[PDB]
């Protein structure tokens, strides 16, 4: 026997939490189609955007990084309800 | 996957360089560099690590090619081809390790020369944001390549199929090791 | 110079052609031949050539190699300490990795091109990942730490080298160039900041040393930390002196903070290897500060102290390895009665620990005196700060010795004939340097 | 129950099948302790019990930042004194806002 | 394998029992107390720093007063 | 120096100056100057005007993030099953709230930056640090303990990173050429160009 | 008998160890001790730090009373009934140079003020 | 008074108080000659209150005597040298047998001694 790290939580509760990821999985093509379409239009529009200060650009990148939600996060928490 | 992730690129780079198809926007290469590096670090599957490495690098290469550095992109594509050949056509652990190291950019291998050409081009344009992003993203990518090295020699016993069809694979590994000193003039 | 470089290239080459059963004997003979070639290089180095004793080029700026005061001392130290590492390691795989690491390190010291320097020092990156992360006795965490820290620092150094090669047109040390840019200075500095452990970038070192084999730990502490001083003297001070003078209050703050925090952290350590590792981190601060003063007294003092550390730290790591082989423990709490049970191991341990505390008959004393004199030349307070806080090293060393010295033990754990043979060169070298043949 | 493994004459063989335990290097290993081993594990893996609390922030800032601030202030004072002592013009340090460009003294010049 | 956790009671009659235990809780000084003692002891340790600061301030103040008086004497005259 | 007797590096005379010599006989510039739009947006004189010019960026980023999250929710919902609830009513708050929060944070950052620069009267790093700190304070209003310290730091650091590598870096390293003779050292005998190299034409996309 | 005396062995650890167990020094003999005696556990003589401080508070004034008078209340003229040792001019001038000398307190001398300012010299080197 | 003393029954507590007081008489004395009168005085002090039956008064006496014996603890207890707390305790402790000595250590697999790098 050897010293081991203590695992927070009960075994069945952790397994139940892990089981909330086992949900119908959409195909990634649906997301990709929209991202490709809007991305092409976005690239066309970007050429006409006004020149922004580097500081403003960096701040916008920070805000976007903070506000980005990982696909797994929505997947785990999605509920088909009002 | 190997032949269509390398060969097609040369034609596009030639078209861009010769037909003056460059933009002032650096967002797309910066995005590719960061997305690719972070996605390479978070990817469980080894095919995804290799696929996202090409995204990151081709983003950086795109940034370098817009500024007129055609020679460096044509030398990079050739080194990248030789580096990717041995990792993709995996048969021997050693060949795959030398390939991963070359893609990573370790100095004893030809991959170092290829990465060096791009990094050297970046310092000439003198864009600070690109250089900072490049350093951090390269570190993140390096973690993924270390993961690949760990998987082969430090995780579990590895048994692979005996596909003894190393047409140009031995030559590519030799060209990666040996080629650094002849091509040192470029960088 | 040419003989030394040729022997260096032959040592990795020899392994490819050996019988796989004669590997250890051949490797030892090659290491001794490399030491003798280094002695020949010293013989063929005339003091009359004040700037560079010898410069050789093999067709390109990258293949420009040369020896100076710093380079000569570090190269002789590497050649002196490698045989010990060789005998301590068993197995063709281990020998191959160690010989490749040594060849890369020894070629880096004599390199005079920044890009070639980078190519040679960072070649030994995967080999350390594999060595520190070995199957049973290694830790993946330590390997990842050392590898990532090295990659990030060396990449910054590489970016600075690329800018210098673009702007000046050459990156060879022999061509006089000066730069006032702060971004480029920072790029070159960050490598030195990480390689020579300085707070807060010192975390990689202790993990690597603890989970490295004794040959690896001996090589790391003995010479790998010194590679920073070669980069400073050869690739930083000539070009970026203005930035070191501009940032001197910050440099001093970071170096003194490293010395203090490392000393305090050494007090909470229960593992012998971690104690030796944190002692090294504390000792590196004086060397870094002394060189940054850009004075004759400082550069000489820093190199001398580096040699003293490169003679005292391998000894402690060797004794710790011998003890661990005898007992399979590094916990100070389990090790007791070592005075009575190992009078011969204990004598050498006490001698080396006295050396680590910079006592007068040891090289550390002379080196410290010179470094403190250089600091006093800068400011009296600078010297006083370092001198006062040296007591913390005494507290931890005394506590360790006291815990090990006495108690009840039922195991006779003393060194064998092989273990005494391995430390005898280090003991003799320590004594000789201590008496003033620095 | 024990036998001498080592042979000085060089005719050393490992009797792996010997009923009697060889007196090899493993004979002198020290017996570990279940509680000491767990203490060692807890000491090394002390990052698990780290918690960000106001007391922790206070202690860190007061000792680490406080020492760093004191050290910077002392170094700045010593630099100012040396500049006054040497007779050099106020040097352009990194964070100092000085309308002077002086950094490295000219060796040829007499100050 | 592991060492025995059973104690030896051979000398318990001669040298006393081990029943009595330490009362220490094995915890360190309070954060408030530590701040006071660090900011008290460290200045004592750095006595040369304060001596240098004191003398330097006195010198600079004297020099400035000298310059001021010089200016005054050089204006009227 | 590569010796242990004298200090390394060198010293340059402050009295002696070297008259500037042109890099080439004729200088052709392929780098276009800043546009009038860039200068207009960069003008921080009137804080309200500055804020309203620069918020479109924050609004766009918030809209992209909200569209992303809304799409993720929409994709999972099943078309085949009829849903009692209205999907748009569920999804519209996501996008609106994300856009509003992003715009509010960017407005705070731009306003504080302009107000500090006006009050101080100087363009400085501190203005970015105080704008970032205020934005991070607003971000961490109700968050647990570590976040109040971490967000003001990360947000304050971001304008520092932007200033160092977007403004100071290029101006610092403007002189370096790479062709002909090294900027500082023109005495050395290196090939002298009649014209500067033009590696690319001025961009137009 | 100096050698071979019986000793009691410290019992083997049998419970989870405290995090700061490194503060205890145990060599295997029964009476283990703190790293610094008096840091914790029994205090010698049952005297706390507060008791020692109160003692020092009672003692300090009585001890300092002789020194404070001569050093502060007394003056050079009134400290002693005689002047410092008289020396020939050549000897005296050299002796006056020493800051830690005893000839600097000669009030009778016409160089008293300079000598007194010399005695109260510089705190730290000016250069 | 310590916890171990407090748990003790009344009779054992008074016996302990007498014992400790006698030891402290010894510690504070300058010679054996002083001990005898002081020990007789201590005996008389305990004998005087031995017949008290009022529990409250007995508790007061015990508590006061314990406070006196706590304050008057000597800095230097007079302990025999060979016992715990003594100068010669542990000077040269008797070695136990069954010591594990490895004979001819360097000659056990002499050529292959060293550390190996195992890989997958
Ligand atoms: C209606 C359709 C719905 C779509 C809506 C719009 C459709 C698209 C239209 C136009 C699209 C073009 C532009 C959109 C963004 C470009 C990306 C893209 O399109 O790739 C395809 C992408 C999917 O590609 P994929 O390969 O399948 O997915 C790969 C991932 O692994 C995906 O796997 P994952 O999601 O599970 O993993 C995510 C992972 C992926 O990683 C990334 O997202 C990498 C991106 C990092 C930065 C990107 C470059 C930034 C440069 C921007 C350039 C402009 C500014 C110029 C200067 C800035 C200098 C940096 O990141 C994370 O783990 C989450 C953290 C988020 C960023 C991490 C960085 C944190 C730093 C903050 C520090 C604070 C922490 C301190 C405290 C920490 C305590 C220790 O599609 C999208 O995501 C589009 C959604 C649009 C939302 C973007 C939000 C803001 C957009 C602009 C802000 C710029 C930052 C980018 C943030 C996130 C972008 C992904
Ligand atoms: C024997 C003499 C060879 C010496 C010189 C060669 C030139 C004479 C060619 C003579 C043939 C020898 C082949 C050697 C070179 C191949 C070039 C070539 O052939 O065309 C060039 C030549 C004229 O083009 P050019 O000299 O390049 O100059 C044009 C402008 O200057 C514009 O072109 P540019 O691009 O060169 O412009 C200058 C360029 C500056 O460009 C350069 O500096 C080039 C640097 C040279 C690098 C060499 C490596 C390239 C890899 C290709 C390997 C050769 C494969 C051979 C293929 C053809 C086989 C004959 O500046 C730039 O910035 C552009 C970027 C250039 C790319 C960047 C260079 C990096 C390359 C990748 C290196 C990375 C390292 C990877 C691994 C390295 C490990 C050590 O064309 C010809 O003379 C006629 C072509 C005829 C070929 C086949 C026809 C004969 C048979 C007819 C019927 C066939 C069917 C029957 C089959 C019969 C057998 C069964
Ligand atoms: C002319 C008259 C004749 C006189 C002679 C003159 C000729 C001159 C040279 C001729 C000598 C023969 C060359 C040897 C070729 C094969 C060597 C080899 O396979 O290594 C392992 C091999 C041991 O074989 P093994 O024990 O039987 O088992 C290997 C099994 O095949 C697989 O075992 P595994 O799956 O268990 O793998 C475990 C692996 C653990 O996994 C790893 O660690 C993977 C790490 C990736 C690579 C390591 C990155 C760092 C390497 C740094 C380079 C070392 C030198 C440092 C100096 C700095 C240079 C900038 O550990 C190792 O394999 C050994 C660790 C250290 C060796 C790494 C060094 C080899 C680098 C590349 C080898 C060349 C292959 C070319 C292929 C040609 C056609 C296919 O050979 C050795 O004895 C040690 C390496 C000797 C290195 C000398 C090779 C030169 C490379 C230096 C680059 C400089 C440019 C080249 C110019 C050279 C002079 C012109
Ligand atoms: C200056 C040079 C440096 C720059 C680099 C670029 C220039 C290239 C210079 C040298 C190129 C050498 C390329 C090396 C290829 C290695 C040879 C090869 O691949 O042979 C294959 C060939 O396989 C085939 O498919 C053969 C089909 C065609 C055979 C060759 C075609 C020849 C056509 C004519 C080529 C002449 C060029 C025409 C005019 C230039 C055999 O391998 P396998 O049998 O499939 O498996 C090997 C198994 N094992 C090793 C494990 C034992
Ligand atoms: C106010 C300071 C003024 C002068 C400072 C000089 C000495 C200050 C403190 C002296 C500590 C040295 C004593 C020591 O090392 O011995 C300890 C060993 O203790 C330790 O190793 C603990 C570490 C203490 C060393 C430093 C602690 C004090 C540091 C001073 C200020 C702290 C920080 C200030 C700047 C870093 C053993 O304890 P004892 O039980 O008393 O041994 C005596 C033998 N006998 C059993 C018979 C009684
Ligand atoms: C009879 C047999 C005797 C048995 C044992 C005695 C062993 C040798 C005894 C005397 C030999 C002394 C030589 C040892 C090193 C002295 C080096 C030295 O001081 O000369 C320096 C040479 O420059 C250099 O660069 C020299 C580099 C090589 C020196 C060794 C580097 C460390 C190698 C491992 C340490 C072992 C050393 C032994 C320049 O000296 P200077 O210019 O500073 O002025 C001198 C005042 N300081
Ligand atoms: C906060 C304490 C500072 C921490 C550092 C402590 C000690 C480091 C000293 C290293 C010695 C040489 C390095 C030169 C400068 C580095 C840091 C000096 C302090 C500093 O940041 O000064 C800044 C200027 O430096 C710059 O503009 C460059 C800053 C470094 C860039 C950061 C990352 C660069 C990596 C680039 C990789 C290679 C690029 C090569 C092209 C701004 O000071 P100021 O003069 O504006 O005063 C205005 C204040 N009122
Ligand atoms: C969140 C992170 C941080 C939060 C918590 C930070 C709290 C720390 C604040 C106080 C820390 C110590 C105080 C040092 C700075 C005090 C104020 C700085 C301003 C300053 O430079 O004044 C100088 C302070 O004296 C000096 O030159 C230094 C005197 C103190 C140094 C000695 C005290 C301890 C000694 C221990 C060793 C450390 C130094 C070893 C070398 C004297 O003014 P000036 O005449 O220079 O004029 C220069 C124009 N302002
Ligand atoms: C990689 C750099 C990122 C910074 C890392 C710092 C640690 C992160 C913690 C977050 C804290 C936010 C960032 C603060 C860093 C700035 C340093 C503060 C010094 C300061 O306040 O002076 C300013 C100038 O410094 C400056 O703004 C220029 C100093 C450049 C920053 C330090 C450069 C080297 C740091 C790298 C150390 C290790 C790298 C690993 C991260 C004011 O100047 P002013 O002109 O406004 O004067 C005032 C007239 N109103």
């Amino acid at each position: 026997d050897e010293p081991k790290h203590q695992i927070p939580g009960n075994a069945l509760d952790n397994w139940a939490f892990l089981r909330t990821y086992a949900k119908p999985l959409p195909d990634m093509i649906h997301y990709y189609y929209y991202v490709y379409l809007f991305g092409f239009f976005f690239v066309y529009k970007v050429a006409d955007f006004p020149e922004y200060s580097p500081r403003v650009l960096v701040m916008a990148a920070l805000i976007g990084s903070l506000f980005y939600v990982r696909r797994d996060w929505v997947h785990r928490e999605f509920k088909d309800s009002p | 996957a190997f032949v269509f992730s390398t060969l097609p690129k040369l034609s596009v780079l030639y078209l861009i360089s010769n037909s003056n198809i460059g933009s002032e926007c650096v967002w797309w290469g910066l995005i590719s560099l960061w997305l690719g590096s972070i996605s390479q670090y978070q990817s469980v599957f080894v095919r995804s690590i290799l696929l996202y490495s090409s995204v990151a690098e081709i983003g950086l290469v795109l940034l370098v090619l817009q500024e007129g550095f055609s020679w460096e992109a044509f030398s990079w594509v050739s080194i990248y081809f030789l580096s990717l050949s041995g990792v993709w056509h995996a048969n021997s652990k050693f060949v795959s390790a030398i390939s991963v190291a070359s893609i990573a950019g370790l100095p004893p291998f030809l991959g170092f020369i290829g990465k060096a050409q791009i990094l050297k081009s970046l310092v000439s344009i003198n864009l600070g944001i690109l250089i900072f992003s490049s350093i951090l993203a390269a570190t993140i990518s390096f973690i993924g390549y270390l993961r690949l090295i760990r998987l082969m020699y430090l995780v579990s016993p590895v048994k692979w199929k005996n596909n003894k069809d190393s047409s140009f694979i031995n030559w590519s590994t030799w060209m990666l090791t040996v080629g650094t000193l002849p091509m040192v003039y470029s960088v | 110079m040419s003989l030394y470089l040729f022997m260096l290239f032959l040592q990795p080459l020899s392994l490819s052609f050996v019988s796989r059963s004669f590997s250890k004997i051949s490797s030892l003979m090659m290491s001794f031949a490399t030491l003798w070639s280094a002695v020949y290089m010293w013989f063929t180095s005339n003091g009359a050539n004040q700037t560079f004793y010898q410069v050789v080029s093999w067709g390109s700026d990258w293949s420009t190699f040369g020896v100076c005061y710093t380079s000569l001392y570090i190269s002789l130290l590497c050649a002196f300490i490698f045989p010990i590492c060789v005998i301590l390691v068993q197995g063709y795989r281990a020998l191959s990795i160690l010989i490749c690491i040594q060849t890369a390190v020894s070629l880096s010291i004599v390199s005079l091109h920044m890009l070639a320097f980078y190519a040679l020092f960072e070649s030994s990156l995967l080999l350390f990942f594999i060595l520190i992360g070995r199957r049973k006795y290694g830790s993946l965490s330590a390997a990842y730490n050392i590898s990532i820290y090295t990659f990030i620092s060396a990449l910054g150094f590489l970016i600075s080298a690329f800018w210098l090669n673009w702007s000046f047109g050459s990156v060879c040390a022999l061509l006089p160039n000066e730069e006032a840019n702060s971004f480029v200075a920072f790029g070159i500095f960050i490598l030195l900041w990480v390689k020579a452990p300085l707070v807060p970038f010192h975390l990689w070192l202790p993990e690597a040393h603890v989970y490295a084999p004794t040959a690896g730990s001996v090589l790391l502490a003995g010479v790998l930390l010194k590679i920073s001083i070669v980069g400073l003297h050869v690739f930083f001070l000539p070009i970026c002196a203005s930035s070191i003078v501009k940032a001197f209050p910050l440099i001093l703050s970071i170096c003194l903070g490293s010395f203090i925090f490392s000393s305090f952290s050494t007090l909470k350590q229960i593992d012998l290897k971690k104690i030796v590792a944190y002692s090294s981190i504390s000792h590196m601060a004086i060397v870094f500060l002394s060189s940054a003063t850009n004075s004759g007294l400082g550069i000489q003092g820093a190199v001398l102290y580096c040699i003293a550390h490169g003679l005292i730290s391998p000894g402690l790591f060797l004794l710790v390895g011998i003890l661990y082989k005898n007992t399979n423990t590094k916990l100070v709490f389990y090790l007791r009665g070592l005075s009575q049970q190992a009078p011969v191991w204990w004598s050498v341990w006490v001698f080396f620990m006295l050396g680590n505390l910079a006592f007068p008959l040891f090289p550390n004393f002379i080196a410290e005196v010179v470094c403190l004199s250089a600091l006093f030349k800068n400011h009296e307070l600078y010297a006083y700060a370092f001198i006062f806080f040296s007591f913390v090293g005494t507290v931890y060393s005394s506590t360790v010795l006291g815990r090990l010295k006495g108690g009840v033990s039922s195991q006779c754990v003393d060194a064998s004939r092989l273990d005494v043979i391995s430390w005898n060169p280090l003991v003799l070298a320590t004594v000789v340097t201590g008496i003033g043949y620095m | 129950s024990s036998r001498i493994a080592g042979d000085t004459t060089g005719k050393y063989t490992p009797n792996i099948f010997s009923p009697e335990t060889p007196m090899d290097r493993s004979f002198s290993h020290v017996p570990k302790n279940p509680f000491w081993e767990a203490w060692v594990f807890r000491r090394d893996n002390i990052q698990r019990e780290f918690v960000w609390t106001w007391q922790t922030i206070f202690d860190l800032a007061t000792f680490v930042g406080g020492l760093y601030v004191a050290m910077y202030a002392t170094a700045s004072f010593c630099s100012r004194q040396n500049d006054k002592r040497n007779g050099y013009p106020e040097r352009n340090y990194y964070f100092s806002d000085s309308k002077s460009n002086f950094v490295i003294p000219d060796e040829r010049e007499f100050y | 394998n592991y060492a025995s956790l059973k104690a030896d009671t051979s000398m318990d009659h001669v040298f006393g029992d081990s029943t009595n235990k330490l009362n220490y809780d094995f915890q360190l000084m309070s954060s408030k107390e530590a701040f006071f003692w660090n900011y008290t002891l460290y200045p004592i340790v750095g006595f040369p720093i304060f001596l240098y600061l004191y003398q330097f301030n006195k010198l600079e103040n004297f020099e400035a007063e000298i310059a001021a008086a010089k200016a005054a004497k050089a204006a009227s005259e | 120096t590569f010796n242990y007797v004298i200090p390394y590096g060198g010293s340059s005379s402050y009295t002696i100056n070297n008259e500037p010599v042109k890099a080439e006989e004729v200088t052709v510039d392929f780098s276009k100057e800043p546009s009038a739009s860039s200068l207009k947006l960069a003008d921080k004189s009137d804080w309200i005007a500055y804020t309203f010019n620069n918020v479109p960026l924050m609004a766009t980023v918030g809209l992209l993030a909200g569209a992303h999250e809304a799409f993720l929710h929409y994709e999972r919902t099943p078309i085949y099953g009829k849903r009692t609830y209205n999907i748009i009513k569920k999804l519209a708050p996501i996008v609106i709230n994300k856009t509003a929060y992003a715009t509010l944070l960017g407005a705070i950052f731009c306003a504080t930056d302009a107000l500090y620069e006006n009050y101080s009267g100087k363009k400085s790093y501190t203005s970015g640090m105080v704008a970032g700190a205020a934005t991070g304070a607003v971000f961490a209003i109700g968050r647990p303990l570590p976040q109040p310290l971490v967000w003001p730091l990360v947000f304050a650091a971001a304008p520092v990173i932007a200033d160092l590598f977007g403004e100071v870096y290029p101006e610092s390293m403007k002189s370096a050429r790479g062709y002909g003779t090294p900027y500082g050292f023109e005495n050395l005998d290196d090939a002298v160009p009649t014209r500067n190299p033009i590696r690319r034409n001025p961009h137009h996309y | 008998a100096g050698a071979g005396g019986p000793v009691k062995l410290s019992p083997p650890v049998d419970k989870p160890l405290p995090y700061n167990y490194d503060f205890w020094m145990d060599n295997g003999i029964y009476p283990g001790q703190p790293i610094y005696d008096g840091m914790f556990g029994s205090m010698v003589g049952n005297m706390s730090l507060e008791y020692m401080a109160k003692g020092w508070l009672v003692l300090l004034p009585i001890l300092s009373a002789p020194f404070v008078y001569e050093h502060c209340i007394a003056d050079d003229v009134t400290r002693n009934p005689f002047v410092p040792r008289q020396y020939p001019s050549e000897v005296r001038e050299f002796l006056a140079l020493f800051k830690n000398g005893f000839v600097l307190n000669d009030y009778s001398q016409p160089d008293y003020e300079e000598m007194k300012r010399r005695q109260s010299g510089l705190l730290t080197p000016i250069y | 008074a310590s916890e171990a003393v407090l748990r003790l029954p009344h009779k054992l507590r008074v016996m302990r108080m007498y014992r400790t007081g006698l030891k402290e008489i010894v510690n504070w004395s300058y010679g054996r000659h002083e001990f005898y009168p002081r020990a007789n005085a201590l005996r008389m002090e305990f004998e005087a209150n031995k017949e008290l039956s009022d529990r409250e008064q007995i508790r007061k006496l015990v508590l006061h005597g314990e406070d006196l014996l706590a304050r008057f603890r000597h800095w230097e207890p007079t302990i025999r040298s060979e016992f715990v707390g003594g100068t010669v305790y542990g000077v040269w402790p008797q070695h136990c047998k069954d010591v594990k000595f490895v004979p001819n250590p360097a000659y056990i697999d002499e050529f292959k001694q060293g550390d190996t790098v195992l890989l997958y």
